[PDB]
């Protein structure tokens, strides 16, 4: 039970019913829980580039030594503040890559730089830092693995649904839409483009998988369907909000992160980072958004770190 | 009008007021303890 | 108060008043506890004096 | 007698790195950082100290941009000054 | 006030008026508290004198 | 401080129904309070104190 | 209700002793709980 | 109390027995189900051994 | 009021209490075994 | 230690209504306990002991 | 150990209702047990023993 | 006698009830002896 009045926002034209409601007190506590860590003081951007001072810099080549050191301090607070520099570094040998966390972190740098430079259709000018996902934890709190669901006897094939699962916001819809849609790239559209039957082979069961994914997307951003759709015509882009366009690119962004950045790290990640199917903990909308329509309520962290952008 | 004689209403009132005051007393003790432990204003 | 306040029981039924008080008080007490637990004053999940699940 | 931009104990980076401005009140022994015996590791002989920032015992550090450390301090990111 | 105001109870039922006042007041009391709690005057979630969830 | 004639409460309220209401209310309350406590940090069953017994396997 | 005046005296006597007895157990149980897991 | 036996002059002995029996069975089922939902679970704890492992 | 005579209420109470103590006695023993096997506090 | 007059329980409770209830409860409890055990590591049907009979055919 | 007067149970429980309930319970229990076993590794219908009969 | 049994009838039924209950409990104990030997659970 909650108490009135809720916070409200009008999304669509008056009377169409596209409106958002939220709890004011939960918003205030969420805002408290999504504070951005204050950016480090600016460093001197002069002197030799990191490419010519250090021994094994493969990504951050063009940073000055000051900007490079500043970046290492920042990522330590964002990822491994309790452990410190040596979470990713062999003691007494900064150049060595002979610890799995450094190999992973190097690709994470490329992940973030690709996000900040190439996916502005999604992350705009706000961008992402290590903090967006890690939040001061080496292992992101909201990573996911393929969910096997409840146990069945050996003579009954699991249905993948009809179970109370948080992943689809506690509906009984197919409870793992992440693997088929945010890892693999199965088709999400099911609505026909013609009034009369004859040219739409999509199925009712595909509708349920898509519906399950949309619960997860909505739940991951803390919004209702009307944040992106006019639900009298879910398929109709002309009646949707610009957030739907953003969400479209974000789905493809998430696919790129898991297939090209996370999955190739599976063999070097320890078994503790893997699910029952051997797959690595990886990325969904929840991993960055964490139940907010914008990660950290849109806090601009990446802009204060030039090393978080490509070339 | 309620069935109660004027003396019964006198006796019920005496017992009602003494009991309500004692309950209010328990309420005050509990709110003092709560204020000592967790002042809310 | 007034010397003749006792006459209130010539107008209102003593038994119905009592039961209504008992019903109102139990409901208000359940309601107020719920209201307080939903605020910053929550005394159960404040990890005071300690968090006992972090002890495990 | 520390300058205004000195690294202070409440600085988050100092906490994560276990910084102290007096290396004898530091955790240099526990970390056993390689390159020298932990009883000789302080700021003056660390690769990350910028001799061209600050003045006196209060020099610059790379890890603490815009701030100053003390040459007699230590933190858990200690690395021999080879250069 | 008029001298013969007491004649109001010759035309209005004393018991219903007493009950009507009691019901109105309890409802109004709950309504005003919920109203005040929905404004800047809210004294429960104002972290005053202190935030108790912040103590750990 | 109680009154001397408080026993006359049973001339107004049925003692049997009060008893059954008290018994019913108290059982309900005890079930409710235990489940409330089990839903907070104070939970004494899943706290792995003194030990986690699933970790033994 | 039907009870005579003496029947109210007798029931009230047993009720109050019983209720105080129940309340005494509640106090002991809360003492055990405070000693084991203090909540304030 | 010495006169506690009179409780059977007030409350039907036959329904009280049935209510006690009915309440105790449900409570016993409830408490087992609660304990089996926690770390104290003694059935799926692989103690003394995991029998599903024995069959792999 | 229930139909039992005073002597009947006395006889029923003696057996009821004796039986309930036997049941409560068994409960303590079971709890003792449970505490020896899997102490929970 | 039972009471000598415990047989008098059948002066209060109907023996017939009691017997049917015990049978129904015991049947249901038996069904219930079997299912709980099957849901755990103790499962004696899907444990492939002595052997797995589906492997024999696939 | 059985009692010599066990036949007197039919002075207590109706023979007709007992017989009907037994065959109803046994039929339902037998359906249930066959269901459980089919849903496990013990399945004798889909085990391809002595052969698989689904030809290409 | 609220059920309608006489005092001797209530005594005869009790004797046969307790014996049958113990025989059932004997079976339950024997069954659990085999289960502990086959698959101890504690
Ligand atoms: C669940 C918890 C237990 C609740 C039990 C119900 C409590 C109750 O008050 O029942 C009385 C309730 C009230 O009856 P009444 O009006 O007093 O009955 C007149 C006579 O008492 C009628 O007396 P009667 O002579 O007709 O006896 C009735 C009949 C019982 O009447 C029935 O047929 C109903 C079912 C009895 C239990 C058997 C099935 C249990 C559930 C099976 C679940 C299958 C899932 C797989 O007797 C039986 O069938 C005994 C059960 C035999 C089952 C097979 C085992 C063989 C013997 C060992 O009787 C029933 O409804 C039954
Ligand atoms: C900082 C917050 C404080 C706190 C602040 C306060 C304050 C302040 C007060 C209370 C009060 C109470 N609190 Mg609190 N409370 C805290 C934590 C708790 C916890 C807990 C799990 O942590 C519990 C269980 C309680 C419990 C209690 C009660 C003992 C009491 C309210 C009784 C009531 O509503 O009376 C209802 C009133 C009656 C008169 C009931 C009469 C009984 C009748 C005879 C019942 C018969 C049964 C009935 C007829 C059944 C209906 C029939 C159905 C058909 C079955 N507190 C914390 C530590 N609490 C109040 C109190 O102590 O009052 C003295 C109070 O003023
Ligand atoms: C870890 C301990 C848990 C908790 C676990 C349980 C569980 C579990 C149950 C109860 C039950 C009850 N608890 Mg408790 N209870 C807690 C805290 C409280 C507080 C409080 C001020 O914090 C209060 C007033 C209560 C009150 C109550 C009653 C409503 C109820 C007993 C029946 C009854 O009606 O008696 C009212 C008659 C009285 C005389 C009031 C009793 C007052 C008790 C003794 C508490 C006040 C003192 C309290 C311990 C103060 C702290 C100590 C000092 C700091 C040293 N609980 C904390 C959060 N409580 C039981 C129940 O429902 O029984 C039916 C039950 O099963
Ligand atoms: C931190 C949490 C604490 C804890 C804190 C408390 C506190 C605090 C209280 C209880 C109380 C009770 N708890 Mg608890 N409880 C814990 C864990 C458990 C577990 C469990 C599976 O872990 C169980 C089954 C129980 C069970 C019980 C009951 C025996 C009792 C509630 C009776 C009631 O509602 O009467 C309502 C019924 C009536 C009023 C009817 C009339 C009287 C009846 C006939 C009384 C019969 C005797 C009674 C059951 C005897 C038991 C008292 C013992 C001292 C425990 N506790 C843990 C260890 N528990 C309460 C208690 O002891 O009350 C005295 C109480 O105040
Ligand atoms: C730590 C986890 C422990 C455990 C801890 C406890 C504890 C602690 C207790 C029980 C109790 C019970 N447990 Mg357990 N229990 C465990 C595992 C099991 C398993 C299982 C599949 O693993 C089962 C089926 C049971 C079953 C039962 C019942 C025998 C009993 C509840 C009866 C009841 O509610 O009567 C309610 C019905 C009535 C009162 C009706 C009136 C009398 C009836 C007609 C006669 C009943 C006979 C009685 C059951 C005889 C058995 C006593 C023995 C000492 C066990 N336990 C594990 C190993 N269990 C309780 C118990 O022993 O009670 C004495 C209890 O307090
Ligand atoms: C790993 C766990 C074990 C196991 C552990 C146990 C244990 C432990 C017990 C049982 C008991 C029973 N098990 Mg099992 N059980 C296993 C596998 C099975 C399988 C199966 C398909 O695999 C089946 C169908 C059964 C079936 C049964 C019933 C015959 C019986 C409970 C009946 C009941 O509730 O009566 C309730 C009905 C009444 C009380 C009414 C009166 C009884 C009437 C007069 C008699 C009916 C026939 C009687 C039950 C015969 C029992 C004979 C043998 C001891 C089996 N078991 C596995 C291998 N099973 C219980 C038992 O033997 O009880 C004696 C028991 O305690
Ligand atoms: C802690 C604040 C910290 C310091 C100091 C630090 C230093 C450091 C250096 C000097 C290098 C370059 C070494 C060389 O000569 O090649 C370097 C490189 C990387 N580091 Fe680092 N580092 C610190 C902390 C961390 C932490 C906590 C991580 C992991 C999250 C991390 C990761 C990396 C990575 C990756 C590189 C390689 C970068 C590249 O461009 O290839 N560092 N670090
Ligand atoms: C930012 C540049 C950044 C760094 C640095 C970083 C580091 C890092 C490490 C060291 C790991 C391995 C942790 C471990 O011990 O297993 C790791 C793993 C994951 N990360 Fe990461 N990470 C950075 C950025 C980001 C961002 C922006 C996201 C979210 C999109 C993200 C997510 C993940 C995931 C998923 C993992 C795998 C699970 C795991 O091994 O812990 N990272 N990261
Ligand atoms: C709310 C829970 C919700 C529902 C329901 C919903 C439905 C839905 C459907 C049926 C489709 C398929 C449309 C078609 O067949 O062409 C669909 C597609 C997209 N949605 Fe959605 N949707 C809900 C919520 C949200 C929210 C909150 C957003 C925006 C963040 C969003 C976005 C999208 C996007 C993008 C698509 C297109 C995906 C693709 O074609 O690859 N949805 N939705
Ligand atoms: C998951 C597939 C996913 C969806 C869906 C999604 C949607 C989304 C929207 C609609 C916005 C715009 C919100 C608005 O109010 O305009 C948005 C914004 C950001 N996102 Fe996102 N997003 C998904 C996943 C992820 C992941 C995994 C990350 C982190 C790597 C991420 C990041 C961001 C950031 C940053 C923004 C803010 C951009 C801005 O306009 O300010 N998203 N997302
Ligand atoms: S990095 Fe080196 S020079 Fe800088 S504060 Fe730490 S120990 Fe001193
Ligand atoms: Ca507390
Ligand atoms: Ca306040
Ligand atoms: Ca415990
Ligand atoms: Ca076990
Ligand atoms: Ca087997
Ligand atoms: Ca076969």
């Amino acid at each position: 039970c909650e108490g009135p009045p809720p916070g409200t926002e009008q999304i669509g034209y008056r009377g169409v019913g596209m409106e958002n409601y939220y709890n004011k007190r939960q918003r205030a506590l969420s805002i408290q829980a999504n504070q951005p860590v204050e950016s480090l003081p600016a460093a001197d951007s002069t002197g030799p580039k990191a490419s010519e001072v250090y021994q094994n810099v493969q990504v951050l080549k063009d940073l000055s030594v000051g900007e490079f050191t500043r970046t290492m301090v920042a990522v330590t607070t964002w990822v491994s503040p309790k452990e410190g520099c040596n979470y990713c570094h062999v003691p007494g040998n900064w150049a060595s890559d002979d610890i799995y966390t450094k190999v992973v972190s190097r690709r994470m740098f490329e992940l973030v730089r690709a996000a900040n430079s190439d996916w502005k259709a999604h992350v705009a000018e706000t961008g992402v830092t290590c903090y967006t996902c890690h939040r001061g934890n080496p292992v992101p709190k909201y990573a996911w693995v393929t969910d096997p669901g409840p146990k069945y006897p050996s003579g009954l094939k699991p249905t993948g649904q009809n179970y109370g699962s948080k992943t689809v916001a506690y509906a009984s819809l197919p409870f793992d839409p992440l693997t088929p849609f945010l890892d693999q790239a199965n088709e999400i559209r099911i609505t026909g483009n013609a009034a009369l039957a004859g040219s739409n082979p999509a199925s009712l069961k595909q509708a349920e998988w898509t519906f399950g994914l949309m619960m997860n997307i909505s739940d991951s951003l803390g919004v209702g369907c009307t944040f992106c759709h006019n639900t009298r015509a879910f398929n109709d882009w002309t009646q949707s909000t610009p957030k739907r366009t953003t969400a479209w690119y974000a789905i493809r962004h998430v696919r790129d992160i898991n297939q090209n950045y996370i999955w190739p790290l599976n063999d070097v990640l320890p078994a503790s980072r893997k699910g029952p199917y051997g797959d690595p903990l990886r990325v969904s909308c929840m991993t960055c958004h964490q139940a907010v329509n914008k990660p950290l309520y849109g806090a601009q962290m990446a802009k204060d770190y030039p090393g978080l952008y490509k070339t | 009008l309620t069935g109660l004689t004027d003396d019964e209403a006198k006796e019920f009132h005496a017992i009602f007021m003494q009991s309500m005051y004692a309950w209010f007393g328990l309420v005050v003790i509990a709110h003092l303890l709560a204020w000592l432990y967790r002042p809310w204003l | 108060m007034n010397a003749n306040l006792y006459k209130i029981w010539l107008i209102l039924d003593p038994r119905r008043v009592l039961v209504s008080i008992v019903a109102f008080q139990i409901v208000l007490g359940l309601l107020i506890h719920m209201i307080v637990l939903s605020t910053d004053l929550n005394w159960l999940d404040d990890n005071i004096p300690v968090s006992y699940q972090a002890l495990g | 007698a520390a300058p205004a931009n000195a690294v202070t104990a409440d600085d988050p980076t100092a906490i994560a790195l276990k910084y102290n401005q007096d290396a004898t009140k530091s955790e240099r022994v526990a970390a056993a950082r390689p390159g020298l015996p932990p009883e000789e590791q302080h700021c003056a002989n660390c690769q990350f100290m910028q001799a061209n920032v600050g003045e006196g015992d209060w020099k610059g550090c790379q890890l603490f941009p815009g701030k100053l450390i003390n040459v007699n301090g230590w933190c858990a990111s200690w690395t021999l000054k080879a250069g």
